[PDB]
RNA sequence: AGUAGUAACAAGAGGG
RNA sequence: UAUACCUCUGCU
């Protein structure tokens, strides 16, 4: 489903095709949606993801 | 003057001339009654070759097992299975020796296959014996009626979706002593009209004692081999259950694997690969030798072939091919091996008796022949049922020992191809040395040295060296000449020659429908132009006559013709009304376009561009209710036997003439006339999923999860996309329904 | 969006398939899906025959009632409502079937060509067919694996898929990339071509699937081996036959090129044979053609860089393909030849990369930009690079570009990091490429591996350091450093290349002896040449011409036999011997035959038809024992043997008929011949077989063993094929 | 298994092993071997389901096209051609049935014929028709448990068949099979036109094979087998219950292309419930002959003879009347057997193709379309028969009828006993040709082979036709070599 | 009776 | 026990 999702959303605007699967996605801006929480910092899990 | 057409003979050689001794023109033999006199013939034969090997009842079953590994060696010709354990493996080592890698990559890739595996691909391949029927079951059914039972008691593994956890369950079903499976029986109701009796189907939960399960699981039905040629007497064939098959395809796998990097191996490639194999042996023994050497070629057939080969080997083998890997890999293969060698036999339907002064017939169930008196018995057959009941237990009979036809493949043709292997004059180091090409019985052995004398050596080294891992040449069958005459009905001389006899009784309608049927029938003999010399005036002769009896077959005579059918007047109709006459295909009364040169083009591609642009708009209509939606693997598929089985592909456009005939309905009268209720409702509920998942009929969708949930998800956002970015009323009305049904459990 | 949902709740609120959609798993769902009671029919073409006869046969959807008339107009019943065991479906009459297709409703198709174009594609190449004549002769056919699907765009199967799901199947696509143009443009096109064509997506994924991937197979094939022509081998070939045939379209580089390679060896190895070898050579190339068209004209405008091919080209004055370009560099090669071999190798950071790496001596005149070099190259090795220019800057860009084109261990061990440039239009330049463009940009390490040698001090040449440094006595491994016209090209009588200079470039002898099989057709216009190709066509027609000719060749073999050896019909059969035999082979059996003269009484007609065209060389007056004669075909050398049957010469007398490699070339004079009790000369130098061995002459002996007995001595020997026999040294000698 | 290796444990077992376990080859020899065991006993009788040699046409004059028309009405037709009728009487007797029944079940049909209308024909369930016919024969099925103490149930009789020996009949079969005759029985549907060279080449050669098959005996015989196989197929699976007659109908064209329809007799159906491949179909054969029975009576064991006719034929030089007889008889087939009968005329391929590879074979090394040649240029040297005074050679026209005639006969005598000859046999003729090729052949146990070819000879014409053929070949063979 | 050939068919099951 | 009918099946 999630990539049927992703590929659904992708068809029906001019995003590609992201090599992971992202969490959310946003209709407004029309952005794919990763989120990412953590124990440690946020700069250390931000540039790591 | 008398005629004499094998006179021919004195002038033209025999190979040149095979065609007539090929009687493949008339109907082949066929079994009436039952195999349970070939059946038993077998189980005794296969004890009797080891009846000098040691007995043991086993622990689990009771079954009085025969083992005659590493037995007495035999001392006389005839045959025997008295294998020698480590003879074998010093075969298959100096195998691996000569191969450097082989078994390593061979098992690799059967590491990535195991783990890559999905349960899907057990519903594929022959008929399985289904231990909850007890009777022969497609795949697919005795495959689901198992999984059902595992699933109805404690076992659910395979619910991930993999083979090897499926593969799983099956060790585990052994330990639960009361297995528990549903029974059909009929019942008869009464009715009242606007009074008679009502016949119904009822359902009778039974439960099972570790004795029978695993007796069940270790069951291998038998049946009487029909349509086969050059052969006097019926013979026995045997077909396995559900419970060894995901074993047997991994051990099949490997040993595949195996064969397709082995020069003397013939399987698993066709004729046109196995003549050139057989080609690259003699030009390979002809440069190896010296101008002052012999070369004898043995065309060969090994008696009594699966009888005297034993899972006990094929255990050392299996082991032996993987030592070195993985505990668990080794474990799982090895399986298999030892189903087989604690492998009991279904003695089929049993036998009909007879009474001549009050004039009726009865029959007895096989099962019944513990308890029975010999009085209706004939001599041979009353003597067979003595010897038999030593080895039955629980209707079944005991088979440790040999193998029989239809059970495994390909390993056997390893050990053969070892003892070719052998031969090698680096590791004979003799003053003779032999090669050669094997597959199962058949085999084609050249043995080379300095004198006549010398190749006598080779063959009673080779002969002996086989009897030592329980093979055993026929005498009587193979012969041998001077290399340059001699596999598998190929005939050699000098050069392969022709042999069309074969082909014969492929040659005609081979009733799958008007489409298949033409795409077949021309690719018939466009193949045999090709590989067996079919010349091109016989070749034209046989589209002559294909036509007529498609034409015949299917009554769809040419639309100007004065025949009289059921279709001749819709045919009829149809011409008049046509305009372009030669557009119109032959199943529906259009002229024959074939030649030659057109055979491997189909038809409705050939008449394309004469065809009126409505009938071509009919015949090809997508909308058409005679075709029923297979799936991309089964599109344009059917089925043939040359071999056990095999599919056959041909090329066809899809028309209305691509239908499917009846199906049988005999079941309607017997107690699973619910399967076919179980297959119309599990049908229609796939026929929905598709219109979710319109990919689910090209590549299978791998997922764990409810069909309903997937299909809900999907409904979802297809019903928002098709409006975020495509009336929001649908849209609320398409997720009511999706939540309102969703609220149903 | 909507009948779907509908038709979901109408099936969930029974809990009979509530049940079901909620138990079984998707993966369960494939499992139950082929779920049936029916089995596999045994035997369909009795079954098909016996239900034909029946009424309503055929099992067609329900909605067929709804479609199409229960009666029709002749009164024939068309469907029933009887239902088929284990479906929704009615039993219907054949009547139905053709009412539909007479009556039924029209539907749009006309784009379906698109769809089955594999197999309208069939059609197209046979409709622009051109059929020549039929020629009779043994057609000798190789079993070999060959193509099946021509058109295949080549990708492997699940690279198919991803395409093929793309096209059909886009929203439920899986979640995997597509590498690159390669798939994209398939994907577009297809999805372009196949714009809304009203049939089942399953058809299309089906045709998609069987369309581009390969397909092969093993298939006797004699002749052209393109796909194709394997698509037409039933019409091409027969036992006995060969159909001339061109298939519509136009033929393919890659196999234009091979063809070529193989016409033009086959060519030079045949005038090499002749008198006047470059006269024999013209000749042929103005009578070849492939695939119907003029080799000539194929030389002309083919860039083929192959010693054969150029050998035609210097005789026919075409200009050679010397010269190339590279790294911005102009090379132009003024002795040695380009034998590539296709090879996998890994880099310093173990990156593997796809080379066409070059073997043996090579020597080039590069030129550029503002500075030249003469190169020495080997096989991965740089033997010697002397280069010049305008600065040093210049001169170590061109070190550069040639240390790269060295291919060298060293500049590989030499790279770190993985290499992924790619040039302006998105196009991922070659190997050879990348490895400049890398090193052009930091060539760091590959001085500091490359090495250093001392060298003996000359004027004029200087060395140069790793770090940018000027020595006199020390330098990078095979450099030095000091401070340009088309080369005029000769070639004499005997082919042999030469340039102004003199100097050797090509020889006739120095071409591969590699007998590959065709991929388009070859057509010889040439009475030097056979009617028929390869090597066996060669032996059959060669002992075929001798039955055909054999008494009038008899009376040749007694009056003037020396003519008889310089017959030109001996020449093409010359060409499966190696070079370095025929004298010694041909001095061996004119004397056998002198042996049989001399020796009245002896007379084996059968041994001098076997051995006749193995006299048709200048003899030598070596002394050596033979056995048997080699003649390489197809790669693998066969031997002849000199005494009795053999693999290539079979004399079969249930027959009577000589066997030449499986072929029948004709029976022997009627009788004659099989009448033919004597005892055998002509099978050992100056020695007379004598029949069986008798013992009372002692241990047997070996054919090495034959200089050492008095002048009418007899003695036992091993012949050949473990037979024994006894043996005289003749007095006189021939 | 995981630590073995190999120290020398093969040529330890082998040395271990008794020497009396060997492969001796024994040098083969033809000019020594012996001929093969052909059985004793009764003489083989005729098993066909139509007659061959000794079958009679009753035709007529008829433009139709091959299939055209009622049967039924084509047979009235034919029927009236033949004036010297008489009352049926029996002169050669089936020993082992009630045969006044065949000759009331005559007159029933040929009364039920004279008062028909329409297409299909059902005779009435007569009692002496249903005793041909097998009606209730069959056994009444029973529960063992209610029958499990009967004096005289057995198993069905599971015995080897009864030996037969070789009469002198089912040669002269195939000598007249093998026979050219004056009508086209063969009928070949249309062709795309040809358009490459070596389709020109084909219909060329097609034309010649055409010629010299489709006036073979031979091919007369198919044609009787495609359609009454067919016929019985169709009408066994249509009209089960009723007992349909079905006429015995054949179409040609005579040597001036006129259209021709013959009637041999008729054939009445039983039910037929077919259910496994193997299941029977009874049926009665009603067949015309001018052959008297009694001048070769084993050949009609199974037949019941009567006489219902006279008519005249003339001679070279004299003219005599003789009279017609009616040979009747109770049959059985299966839906595999009229499958396979429907599909006779694969025969022709077997032949052909066989005989174009012979022509082929020369056209490559002559370099040439030898077709025109091998037919045309005509010349008698293919050995295909022996007379009196020695082999006879054939030319390649005959050798196609020859080929057609064995084609066409192993599908009429189809059995596992040729199917089991057939199969061992094919290895000594190759051992006999690899010795004739000097190839120096050797057996192992040769009279194990023997004996596996001989015990395929029980009792089937065909079949000891073969072993006798297998025999001339060998002394042939012999003397040649000798 | 006949088919057939190492065992079956010569209808099977039901309204018992 | 017999005689008539009636339904299902023709590779299951
Ligand atoms: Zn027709």
């Amino acid at each position: 489903i999630a990539w049927t999702i992703v590929n659904s959303i992708c068809n029906m605007t001019e995003n590609s095709k992201p090599r992971f699967l992202p969490d959310l996605y946003d209709y407004k801006t029309n952005k794919f949606i990763e989120i990412g929480v953590t124990r440690r910092k946020v700069e250390d899990y931000y540039y790591e993801k | 003057m008398d005629v004499n057409p094998m006179l021919i003979f004195l002038k033209v050689p025999v190979q040149n001339a095979i065609s007539t001794t090929f009687p493949y023109t008339g109907d082949p033999p066929y079994s009436h009654g039952t195999g349970t006199g070939y059946t038993m013939d077998t189980v005794i034969r296969t004890h009797d070759y080891s009846s000098r090997g040691i007995w043991k009842t086993n622990s689990e079953t009771g079954a009085q097992q025969l083992n005659p590994i590493d037995g007495p060696l035999p001392e006389d010709n005839e045959p025997s299975g008295y294998a020698q354990t480590d003879c074998v493996l010093e075969l298959i080592e100096g195998l691996d020796r000569s191969h450097p890698g082989l078994f390593e990559t061979a098992c690799q890739e059967t590491i990535d296959a195991i783990q890559q595996t999905r349960v899907d691909k057990l519903t594929q391949g022959r008929q399985t014996y289904d231990w909850t029927l007890n009777r022969n079951q497609p795949a697919a059914t005795a495959l689901a009626n198992t999984i059902e039972v595992f699933r109805k008691n404690g076992y659910k593994l395979n619910e991930s979706g993999r083979l090897i956890d499926f593969l799983k369950d099956v060790l585990l079903s052994f330990e639960n002593d009361s297995m528990e499976v549903t029974t059909h029986f009929q019942k008869k109701k009464r009715i009242r009209d606007n009074m008679i009796t009502q016949r119904t189907i009822g359902k009778k939960r039974v439960k099972l004692t570790k004795k029978n399960y695993l007796i069940r699981a270790l069951t291998l039905n038998t049946m009487t081999k029909d349509a086969e040629r050059g052969k006097l007497k019926r013979r026995a064939i045997a077909t396995p259950g559900m419970q060894i098959r995901g074993f047997v395809y991994f051990v099949e796998l490997l040993a595949r694997n195996i064969c397709e990097r082995l020069e003397q191996s013939g399987l698993p490639v066709g004729g046109n690969e196995k003549k050139a194999k057989l080609a690259n042996v003699i030009k390979k023994m002809m440069a190896k030798s010296t101008d002052e050497e012999l070369s004898y070629t043995i065309t060969g057939d090994n008696t009594k072939w699966n009888e005297n080969q034993n899972p006990r080997i094929f255990l050392a083998m299996v082991l032996r091919i993987t030592a070195g890997q993985p505990e668990w890999f080794r474990d799982l293969l090895a399986v298999a091996p030892i189903m087989f060698s604690n492998k009991v036999a279904r003695l089929g339907r049993g036998y009909m008796f007879e009474s001549k002064s009050m004039h009726l017939r009865t029959q007895i169930s096989a099962e019944n022949l513990s308890d029975i008196n010999l009085r209706y018995f004939n001599e041979d057959t009353k003597k067979k049922i003595e010897k038999i009941r030593h080895l039955m237990v629980e209707g079944t009979a005991s088979l440790s020992p040999g193998m029989m036809m239809g059970m495994f493949n390909m390993l056997s043709t390893v050990l053969g191809v070892s003892v070719l292997n052998l031969g090698q004059r680096e590791i004979l180091k003799r003053t003779y040395w032999w090669d050669g090409l094997q597959s199962s019985d058949d085999f084609a052995l050249i043995i080379n040295g300095h004198f006549k004398e010398d190749i006598q050596q080779g063959v009673n080294h080779f002969y002996r060296t086989c009897k030592l891992v329980g093979i055993n040449m026929s005498q009587k069958k193979s012969y041998i000449n001077k290399t340059g005459t001699f596999f598998t009905s190929f005939f050699y001389r000098y050069g392969f020659v022709a042999n069309f006899s074969m082909e014969l009784p492929s040659f005609g309608v081979a009733g799958n429908n008007e489409s298949a049927d033409m795409s077949i029938g021309t690719t018939v003999i466009k193949t045999n132009m090709i590989n067996n010399d079919l010349g091109p005036a016989t070749a034209q002769m046989a589209i002559q006559l294909f036509i007529k009896d498609y034409r015949y077959t299917y009554r769809c005579h040419r639309g100007d013709t004065n025949l009289e059918t059921r279709r001749t007047k819709s045919i009829k109709r149809l011409w008049t009304e046509t305009i372009s006459k030669a557009g119109l295909l032959v199943a529906d009364g259009g002229p024959n376009p074939y030649n030659l040169r057109n055979l491997h083009i189909p038809e409705v591609c050939l008449k394309w561009s004469l065809m009126d642009p409505d009938y071509r708009g009919r015949l090809c209509n997508p909308n058409n209710p005679f075709v029923h939606h297979m799936e991309v693997e089964s599109t344009n598929l059917a089925v043939v036997m040359p071999g056990p089985a095999k599919s056959l592909e041909y090329d066809a456009v899809a028309t209305t003439h691509s239908w499917t005939p009846k199906r049988n309905r005999s079941i309607l009268n017997t107690n699973q006339r619910g399967i076919l209720e179980d297959e119309r409702i599990y049908q229609k509920c796939c026929q929905v999923f598709e219109k979710f998942f319109p990919s689910s009929t090209y590549r299978r969708p791998i997922g764990m999860a409810s069909m309903l949930d997937a299909m809900l998800s999907r409904a979802r956002i297809d019903a928002r996309i098709d409006l975020e970015s495509g009336s929001s009323q649908d849209f609320s009305e398409i997720t009511n329904t999706c939540k309102a049904i969703e609220a149903l459990k | 969006s909507m009948e779907r949902i509908k038709e979901l709740m109408e099936m969930v609120k029974n809990s009979r398939m509530r049940e079901i959609l909620t138990t079984t798993s998707v993966d369960h769902m494939a499992v139950i899906k082929k779920y049936t009671s029916g089995r596999q029919e045994k035997n369909p073409a009795l079954r098909m025959k016996w239900m034909m006869a029946m009424k309503y046969p055929i099992s067609a959807s329900s909605r067929i009632r709804e479609m199409i008339p229960e009666k029709d107009e002749d009164g024939n019943t068309l469907w029933t409502n009887t239902k088929d065991a284990g479906s929704n479906r009615v039993l219907v009459s054949p009547n139905a079937v053709t009412w539909w297709n007479r009556a039924g409703p029209v539907s749009d198709v006309v784009h379906y060509p698109r769809v089955y174009k594999m197999y309208f594609d069939r059609l197209e190449r046979l409709t622009h067919g051109t059929f020549g004549p039929v020629k009779f002769y043994n057609q000798v056919k190789v079993r070999k694996r060959v193509d099946i699907n021509p058109g295949h765009k080549d990708l492997t199967s699940r690279e198919a898929q991803e395409v093929i799901m793309e096209v059909v199947f886009p929203n439920e696509v899986g979640a995997r990339t597509l590498s690159s143009d390669a798939q994209l443009t398939i994907t577009k096109e297809k999805k372009e071509e196949l714009k809304n064509c009203k049939i089942s997506p399953i058809m299309v994924a089906y045709m998609l699937e069987r369309e581009l991937v390969r397909r092969t197979r093993f298939l006797p094939i004699a002749g052209a081996t393109s796909s194709t022509y394997v698509e037409v081998l039933h019409l091409t070939q027969g036992t006995c036959w060969e159909q001339q045939y061109t298939p519509g379209g136009e033929a393919e580089n890659d196999d234009l090129d091979q063809t070529l390679i193989i016409a033009s060896r086959n060519i030079v190895r045949r005038s090499i044979v002749a008198i006047d070898p470059l006269a024999s050579l013209l000749s042929m190339c103005h009578t070849t053609s492939i695939s119907s068209e003029p080799l000539v004209e194929i030389l002309r405008s083919n860039p083929t860089d192959e010693q054969a091919v150029n050998i035609c080209k210097a005789a026919l004055g075409i200009r050679i393909n010397n010269s190339f370009s590279f790294g911005g560099y102009n090379f132009k090669r003024v002795k040695g030849s380009s034998q590539r071999t296709e090879k996998a190798v890994l880099t310093g950071n173990l990156q593997t990369l796809t080379m066409t790496i070059f073997e043996g001596y090579e020597e080039f005149n590069v030129s550029g930009k503002r500075a030249s070099a003469v190169l020495k190259k080997g096989a991965q090795r740089l033997i010697q690079a002397i280069i010049g220019g305008r600065t040093l800057e210049d001169i170590l860009n061109l070190m550069i570009t040639l240390m790269v084109f060295s291919q060298e261990e060293k500049m590989l061990k030499a790279v770190r990091g993985d290499l992924n440039f790619v040039n302006r239009a998105n196009q991922r330049l070659n190997p050879m490429y990348q490895l400049l463009r890398h090193f052009q940009k930091d060539s760091s390490t590959l001085l500091k591996n490359w090495g250093t040698e001392e060298i003996d001090p000359i004027m004029g040449i200087a060395g140069i350091m790793p770090d940018g440094t000027i020595n006199k006595t020390q330098t990078l491994m095979g450099v030095r450093l000091s401070q340009n016209e088309r080369i005029r090209v000769n070639i004499d009588k005997y082919l042999r290349v030469r340039n102004e200079k003199g100097e050797l470039l090509i020889s006739p002898e120095e071409v591969s002896e590699a007998q590959g099989q065709e991929k388009l057709p070859i057509n010889y216009n040439s009475s030097l040449m056979w009617e028929v190709n390869g090597p066996e066509s060669i032996l059959t027609n060669t002992y075929h011409w001798i039955i055909k000719n054999w008494e009038l060749l008899k009376t040749q073999w007694m009056t003037d036999p020396t003519v008889l050896y310089n017959r030109i019909e001996f020449e093409p059969f010359q060409t499966l011997i190696p070079k370095g035999n025929r004298a010694i082979y041909s001095g061996f059996t004119r004397t056998l035959f002198q042996q049989m003269r001399d020796v009245e009484g002896t007379f084996d007609s059968i041994q001098i038809i076997k051995l006749l065209p193995f006299s048709a060389h200048p003899p030598s007056l070596g002394r050596t024992q033979f056995s048997s004669f080699t003649l390489n075909i197809r790669g693998a050398p066969l031997r002849l043997l000199i005494r009795g049957n053999s693999q290539v010469f079979n004399y079969n007398q249930m027959e009577n008929v000589i066997i030449v490699l499986g072929k029948s070339v004709g029976s022997p004079e009627r009788s004659i011949l099989t009448e033919s009790s004597s005892i055998e000369s002509a099978v050992l130098r100056g020695f007379l077989i004598l029949g069986k061995a008798n013992s009372k002459y002692g241990p047997v002996l070996t054919i090495g063993e034959l200089d050492k007995l008095g002048r009418g001595e007899k003695a036992n020997v091993l012949i050949g094929q473990g037979d024994t026999v006894l043996v005289m040294k003749r007095k006189r000698d021939s | 298994v995981s630590s073995f290796k190999a120290n020398g444990n093969i040529e330890a077992k082998l040395g271990a092993m008794s020497e009396k376990v060997n492969a001796q080859i024994e040098s083969f020899d033809p000019r020594t071997i012996r001929e093969l065991e052909l059985p004793e006993g009764k003489f083989c009788t005729q098993r066909s389901k139509f007659l061959l040699m000794d079958a009679m046409k009753l035709s007529v004059l008829n433009p139709a096209h091959e299939g055209e028309g009622i049967p039924m009405k084509d047979a009235k037709a034919c029927l009236d051609t033949f004036w010297g009728w008489k009352k049926a009487t029996i002169i050669k007797k089936h020993e082992k049935g009630v045969n006044t029944n065949y000759l009331m079940i005559w007159e029933q049909l040929l009364e039920s014929i004279k008062e028909m209308e329409g297409k299909f024909l059902n005779l009435k369930k007569t009692n002496h028709l249903k005793w041909g016919l097998g009606e209730g024969q069959a056994p009444e099925k029973m529960d063992f448990e209610d029958c499990k103490e009967v004096p005289d149930l057995f198993q069905y009789k599971s015995e080897p068949p009864e030996k037969r020996k070789l009469a002198s009949w089912i040669q002269s079969e195939f000598n007249k099979a093998s026979e050219l005759t004056n009508s086209n029985w063969i009928e070949f549907d249309e062709l795309g036109n040809d358009v490459a060279p070596i389709e020109h080449i084909a219909s060329r050669r097609r034309n010649f094979f055409t010629a010299e098959v489709s006036q073979c005996r031979a091919s007369e015989y198919i044609m009787k087998a495609v359609y009454i196989n067919t016929a019985l197929l169709n009408s066994s699976c249509t009209a089960m219950e009723e007992y349909q007659v079905i006429p015995i109908i054949t179409k040609c064209r005579d040597t001036s292309g006129q259209r021709r329809t013959n009637l041999y007799g008729f054939i009445i159906k039983g039910r037929s419930h077919l259910r496994n491949d193997t299941d029977v179909v009874n049926f009665i054969s009603l067949e015309f002959s001018l052959t008297d029975p009694r001048n070769e009576i084993h050949k009609w064991e199974k037949y019941c003879v009567l006489e219902i006719g006279d008519m005249e034929i003339r001679t070279s030089i004299s003219t005599i009347m003789k009279p017609v007889y009616l040979y009747v008889r109770t049959n059985g087939t299966s839906k595999i057997k009229m499958k396979w009968g429907m599909e006779m005329r694969r025969c022709l391929l077997q032949s052909l193709q066989q005989v174009e590879s012979m022509i082929e074979a020369e056209s490559a090394v002559k370099e040439k379309d030898m077709t025109e040649p091998f037919f045309r240029n005509r010349e008698n040297d293919w050995p295909i028969g022996e007379s009196p005074q020695g082999i006879e050679k054939g030319t390649i026209g005959k050798v196609c009828r020859v080929l057609l005639a064995k084609s066409v006969f192993n599908s009429i005598y189809a059995s596992a006993q040729l199917e089991g000859f057939s199969a061992e046999s094919r290895k000594l003729l190759l051992l006999i040709q690899a010795f004739r090729d000097n190839l120096d052949p050797g057996t192992f146990d040769l009279k194990g082979l023997y004996e596996a070819i001989e015990e395929c000879i029980i009792n089937d014409p065909w079949v000891l036709l073969n072993a006798s053929w297998f025999n001339s070949f060998l002394k042939a063979v012999q003397l040649s070599m000798g």
